[PDB]
C-alpha cells in the first residue's frame, strides 16, 4: 500500500 | 433505493493512486470533500462504496467491497485499499468520520 499523501 | 440501505455517511476527500505518476490524484478529477456512504445490498449481501462531493454531487467513487478486502488503516484520518484496477484513499475530515466509516467496512468485511 501506498504511502499517504 | 429499493435494494440497498446506507449503513454510514463520512467524510472524506477521496484519492486515488496514479501509480505511472507515483501520486495521490483527487477522485474525480477535483480536489474537495465528499459524502462518503457504504450501502448494503440486502437481498445479495454485498457492499460498495459510493461517494459523491459536497459541491456539485459529483459520484467520485463507485466500487465493489469484496470478500477479504484488506482495509489498511494508514493514520488515525487516512484509510485506503486496493482491488485488481485502482488503489483507493480516504483523506477524512476527522477522527470521528474515520472511526465511523471504518466501524462499517470491518463490519461489512465480517458478515461478507
Amino acid at each position: 500500500x501506498p504511502p499517504p499523501x | 433505493s429499493m435494494s440497498e440501505q446506507s449503513i454510514c455517511q463520512a467524510r472524506a476527500a477521496v484519492m486515488v493512486y496514479d501509480d505511472a505518476n507515483k501520486k495521490w490524484v483527487p477522485a474525480g478529477g477535483s480536489t474537495g470533500f465528499s459524502r462518503v456512504h457504504i450501502y448494503h445490498h440486502t437481498g445479495n449481501n454485498t457492499f460498495r462504496v459510493v461517494g459523491r462531493k459536497i459541491q456539485d454531487h459529483q459520484v467520485v467513487i463507485n466500487c465493489a467491497i469484496p470478500k477479504g478486502l484488506k482495509y489498511n488503516q494508514a493514520t488515525q484520518t487516512f484509510h485506503q485499499w486496493r482491488d485488481a484496477r485502482q488503489v483507493y484513499g480516504l483523506n477524512f475530515g476527522s477522527k470521528e468520520d474515520a472511526n465511523v466509516f471504518a466501524s462499517a467496512m470491518m463490519h461489512a468485511l465480517e458478515v461478507l
